[PDB]
């Protein structure tokens, strides 16, 4: 048994329990089509990386900051303080860089192994790994990449997109950090409510 | 029985209900939130 | 290739100088149009590699901007000056009649040719010291020009661009402007302003 | 400013350059175009009596072929050249920079 | 301001309405008790209009020469809460009942008597089907790439 979303409703049958993490889940008729699933199953591994990146830089400078070691700001207050460049200049750095590497990334979804080789020194290229998991140099202390570690790549993946939604829609409605919001719900709880929030 | 539940799904009566539930769901919306000439939320 | 891992046209081989496989809108598509486009690419490559010298020495020396430097013309006692001595035959009519007659013959002269291959590159009274001589050494000077004039071309819109976006200014200003502090005079604070 | 000068200078320049520059491309361009037709054949091959070239004026012992009907066409358009550049020149009209 | 509109919060023409129509609604209210039903009820349309200006009030629309309140729909930012956010709500929920139907008729196209499933519906075929429009976008967007949209050699 590969998993079932829900143990009496029946599998689709264009999941396979091929990918990683099937659990047969897709309601609303989305990946009924070869191409649409390959495209999605990377578009889900890359959201979920950067929502791991992004939630996980979120709250732990948090609580460093919280038990008194560094003094940092809040995420919806750090992009005010001033920094050593402005923010227009940051950005433009940025979108040049996220331009060089997502159109690398295009092109190897595209056309897998094909944008593989340095483009400066003609050695130094990738090994022939799969889309999705360029390993090589971008894995340099050549951990296994298994079947087991893959769902739990994706699973904190998803955790992590989930916690994301959490983090925005939290700080919208109540105003403060979430760490704030946990602590403040956990000493006194039966009156510490998304309810009372609202 | 079921050639009831058969003919409460020919045209008119199907859209009579359609209508009759999206009716009541409009009007109860604008007796919650009157006279709205904007979106005042974000 | 332009972008590695791009499947390139069918009619985009690699063989002329600067082929690189980019015609993402196919406009070269037809033989006949492709060969205008290319007499037509290495003119205004040319003209766009004479053009910024023009517009960078001058400034460069105690001088004014390539904008500043075309500004007598829209007043009515205008008079030029090179390197600081007034034209004597300066005023705006002359100067337009004369630059008219010159470039219209020229130009004709350059239309009333049928090679194709002198279209883009005649030699022979326009290649004194004879560079080509040697038609493998010349495919490699084919494409360096070519290189360099796609470059030139990039960088005259770039000039035209940081004057819209600066009024009133030149391009080494703007250098200066940018050395002066680095990490706060850039593009953004002209695409966010 | 004095308009005679300045008449007879854009005329003779409008002509040299229709005798002595696009002549030829005229000449071309003029040949590939042809005569008006009308359902396949030109207007006086359907009948049109009043609609036939005129052989005998066209004709000239002119070198390349010049005659009066190119005279007429190019030393108006340095005629007009001219009273254009004259009326613009006294109209006292400035814009500003 | 904008075309000339002054706010209706400084609209003096604003207020003046305001309180016509207020004691307008309070002459006609001195009768038939100070407590009876009919008092309750103009009370309450008096309270209603009160909340009504009030909130024009708030929400920063513009007001002409008139007193009455004016739409800008250019595109301005100011003004996104007048056309722009409800003309995009509108258009995904247009798509959303565009998408479902025509789900729905493709569904039932290979049947052999397909008139029948036109004059009287397959309800829980359509309950199935009605949830697809939440993603509709997405869906319509995969199926533009795909050329499955547009029905070819039409
Ligand atoms: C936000 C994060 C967390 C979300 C968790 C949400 C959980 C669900 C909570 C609330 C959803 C309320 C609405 C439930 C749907 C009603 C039941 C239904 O008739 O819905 C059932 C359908 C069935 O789904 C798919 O439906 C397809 C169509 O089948 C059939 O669909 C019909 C089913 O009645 C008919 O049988 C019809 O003949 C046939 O077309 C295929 O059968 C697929 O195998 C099947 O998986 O959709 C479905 O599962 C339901 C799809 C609901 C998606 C809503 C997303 C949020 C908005
Ligand atoms: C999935 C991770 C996650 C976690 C661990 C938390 C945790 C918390 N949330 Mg939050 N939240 C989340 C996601 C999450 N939330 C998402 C996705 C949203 C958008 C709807 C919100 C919106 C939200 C609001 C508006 C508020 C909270 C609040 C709170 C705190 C009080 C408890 C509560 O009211 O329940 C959460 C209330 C909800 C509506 C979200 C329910 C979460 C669903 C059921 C998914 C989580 C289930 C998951 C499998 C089990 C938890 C993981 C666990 C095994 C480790 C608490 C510490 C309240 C608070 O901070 O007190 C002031 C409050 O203000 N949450
Ligand atoms: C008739 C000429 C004209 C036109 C065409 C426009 C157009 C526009 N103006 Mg403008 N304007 C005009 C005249 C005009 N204006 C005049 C005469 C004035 C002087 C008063 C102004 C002054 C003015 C100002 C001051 C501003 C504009 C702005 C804008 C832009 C606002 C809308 C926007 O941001 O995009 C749309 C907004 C979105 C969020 C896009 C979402 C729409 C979705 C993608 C479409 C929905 C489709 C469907 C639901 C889903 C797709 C399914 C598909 C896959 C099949 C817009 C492009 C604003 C601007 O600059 O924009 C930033 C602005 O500040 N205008
Ligand atoms: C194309 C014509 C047209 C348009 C654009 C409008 C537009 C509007 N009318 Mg109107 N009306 C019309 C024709 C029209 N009407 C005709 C022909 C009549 C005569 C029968 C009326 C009689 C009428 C009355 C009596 C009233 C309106 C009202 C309104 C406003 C209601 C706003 C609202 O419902 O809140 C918001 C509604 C929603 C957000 C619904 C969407 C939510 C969905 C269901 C949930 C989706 C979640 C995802 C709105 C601006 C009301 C008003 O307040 O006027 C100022 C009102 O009192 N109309
Ligand atoms: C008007 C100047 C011009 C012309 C006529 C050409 C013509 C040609 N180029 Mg070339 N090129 C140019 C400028 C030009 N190029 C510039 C500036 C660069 C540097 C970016 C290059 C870099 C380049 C490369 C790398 C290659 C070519 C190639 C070619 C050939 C095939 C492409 C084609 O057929 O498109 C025909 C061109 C046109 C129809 C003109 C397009 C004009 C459109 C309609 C408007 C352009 C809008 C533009 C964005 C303006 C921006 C202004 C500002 C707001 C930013 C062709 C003969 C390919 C080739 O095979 O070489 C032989 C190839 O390898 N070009
Ligand atoms: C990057 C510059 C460059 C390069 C590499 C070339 C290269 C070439 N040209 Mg070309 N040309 C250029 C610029 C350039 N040109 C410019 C700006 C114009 C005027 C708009 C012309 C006009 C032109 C014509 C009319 C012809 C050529 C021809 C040729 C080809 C044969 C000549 C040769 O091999 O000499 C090798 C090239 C070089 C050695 C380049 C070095 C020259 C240096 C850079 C001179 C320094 C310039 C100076 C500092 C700037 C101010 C000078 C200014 C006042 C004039 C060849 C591939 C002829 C041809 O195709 O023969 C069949 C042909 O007839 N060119
Ligand atoms: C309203 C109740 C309707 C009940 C109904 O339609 O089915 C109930 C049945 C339909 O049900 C039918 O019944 C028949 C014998 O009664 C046979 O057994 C059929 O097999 C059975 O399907 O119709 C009625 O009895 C209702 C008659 C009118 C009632 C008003
Ligand atoms: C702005 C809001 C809308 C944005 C739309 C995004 C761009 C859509 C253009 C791409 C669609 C497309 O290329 O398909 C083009 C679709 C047809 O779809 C085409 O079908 C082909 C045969 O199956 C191939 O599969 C192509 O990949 C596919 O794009 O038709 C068109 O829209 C006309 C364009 C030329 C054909
Ligand atoms: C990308 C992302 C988050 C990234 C966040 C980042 C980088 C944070 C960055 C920063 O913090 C730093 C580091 C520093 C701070 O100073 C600044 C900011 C900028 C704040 C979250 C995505 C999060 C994405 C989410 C929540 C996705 C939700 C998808 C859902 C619910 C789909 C469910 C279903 O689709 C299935 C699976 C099957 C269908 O059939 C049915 C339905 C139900 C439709
Ligand atoms: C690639 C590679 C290769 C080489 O060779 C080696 C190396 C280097 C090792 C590598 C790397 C890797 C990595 C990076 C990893 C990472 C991961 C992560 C980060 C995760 C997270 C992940 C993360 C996650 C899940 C998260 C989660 C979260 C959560 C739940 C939260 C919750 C909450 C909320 C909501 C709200 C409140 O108020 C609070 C709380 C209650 C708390
Ligand atoms: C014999 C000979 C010769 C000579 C020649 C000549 C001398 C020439 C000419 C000529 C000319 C000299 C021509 C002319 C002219 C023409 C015309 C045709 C004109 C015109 C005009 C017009 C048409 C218009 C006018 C007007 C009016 C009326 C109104 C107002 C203004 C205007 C301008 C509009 C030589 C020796 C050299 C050589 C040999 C032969």
């Amino acid at each position: 048994k590969k998993g079932e979303w829900l143990p009496g409703l029946a599998s689709p049958g264009y999941l396979t329990g091929s990918l990683p993490g099937d659990n047969g889940f897709d309601p609303l008729g989305l990946a009924e089509d070869p191409e649409n699933l390959k495209w999605f199953v990377q578009a889900e591994l890359v959201n979920g990386r950067w929502a791991m990146l992004g939630v996980a830089g979120m709250l732990l400078p948090e609580v460093f900051t919280s038990i008194g070691i560094i003094n940092v700001p809040k995420w919806y207050d750090a992009g005010k303080e001033e920094y050593f460049a402005s923010s227009s200049t940051l950005f433009v750095i940025e979108f040049i860089l996220f331009h060089y590497v997502e159109i690398r990334r295009w092109q190897d979804i595209k056309n897998p192994g094909s944008v593989n080789q340095d483009p400066i020194f003609k050695q130094y290229s990738l090994p022939a790994g799969e889309v999705g998991y360029p390993g090589g140099i971008f894995n340099p202390l050549n951990f296994a990449p298994t079947l087991e570690a893959k769902e739990k790549e994706i699973a904190n993946g998803r955790l992590a997109m989930l916690a994301f939604l959490g983090f925005i829609i939290q700080h919208n409605v109540t105003g403060k950090g979430p760490f704030d919001n946990l602590l403040q719900h956990i000493s006194d709880p039966w009156h510490n409510t998304i309810v009372q929030t609202l | 029985m079921r050639d009831l539940k058969t003919y409460l799904s020919v045209a008119p009566v199907a859209s009579t209900l359609w209508f009759a539930a999206l009716a009541g769901l409009l009007i109860e919306i604008n007796r919650f939130f009157p006279d709205a000439l904007t979106f005042p939320f974000f | 290739d332009w972008m590695p891992g791009q499947p390139r046209p069918s009619y985009l081989d690699g063989s002329a100088p600067g082929d690189f496989g980019f015609d993402p809108l196919r406009l070269g598509e037809v033989p006949e149009n492709l060969e205008r486009f290319k007499e037509s690419e290495l003119i205004h490559c040319r003209w766009a590699m004479l053009a910024v010298p023009g517009i960078l020495v001058p400034e460069a020396l105690g001088l004014g901007n390539w904008v500043k430097a075309q500004e007598w013309a829209a007043l009515p006692g205008g008079q030029a000056t090179y390197l600081g001595n007034p034209v004597p035959w300066g005023t705006l009519p002359t100067i337009l009649v004369i630059e008219f007659l010159s470039i219209a013959f020229v130009e004709h002269q350059r239309s009333m040719e049928k090679d194709p291959e002198k279209k883009k590159y005649p030699g022979g009274a326009f290649d004194p010291l004879g560079y080509s001589k040697d038609p493998k050494k010349f495919h490699e000077y084919k494409i360096k020009e070519v290189k360099n004039g796609r470059l030139a071309l990039l960088a005259f819109v770039g000039i035209c661009v940081q004057q819209s976006a600066y009024p009133g200014t030149g391009p080494l200003e703007n250098l200066a402007t940018h050395l002066a502090d680095p990490w706060h005079n850039t593009i953004g604070n002209v695409l966010i302003p | 400013l004095n308009p005679s000068l300045v008449i007879s200078l854009s005329t003779g320049l409008s002509l040299f350059l229709g005798r002595f520059v696009f002549f030829n491309f005229q000449r071309e361009n003029v040949a590939k175009q042809g005569l008006p037709e009308q359902n396949g054949v030109t207007h006086f091959e359907a009948g049109d009596t009043r609609a036939k070239e005129y052989v005998s004026l066209l004709k000239s012992n002119d070198p390349v072929g010049f005659n009066i009907v190119d005279v007429l066409a190019w030393g108006s358009i340095g005629h007009i050249v001219a009273y254009y550049i004259l009326a613009t020149s006294s109209n006292g009209y400035d814009p500003k920079f | 301001d904008i075309a000339g509109l002054t706010p209706c919060k400084d609209s003096k023409q604003f207020a003046k309405r305001e309180k016509q129509s207020i004691k307008k609604l309070e002459s006609s209210l001195k009768l038939y008790a100070p407590d009876s039903a009919p008092a309750l009820a103009i009370n309450a349309t008096i309270e209603k209009t009160k909340r009504r200006f009030d909130n024009y009030g708030k929400q920063g629309l513009l007001c002409g020469a008139d007193g009455l309140p004016h739409l800008i729909v250019s595109g301005d930012q100011r003004h996104w809460g007048e056309f722009i956010t409800p003309g995009i709500l509108f258009l995904y929920i247009a798509g959303w009942i565009g998408w479902v139907g025509r789900s729905y008729l493709i569904a039932i196209r290979d049947d052999k008597k397909p008139t029948q499933k036109e004059i009287i519906i397959d309800v829980p075929l359509a309950t199935g089907l009605v949830f697809r429009g939440f993603s509709w976008p997405i869906a319509a967007y995969r199926e533009l790439l795909n050329g499955e949209l547009v029905a070819k050699d039409v």
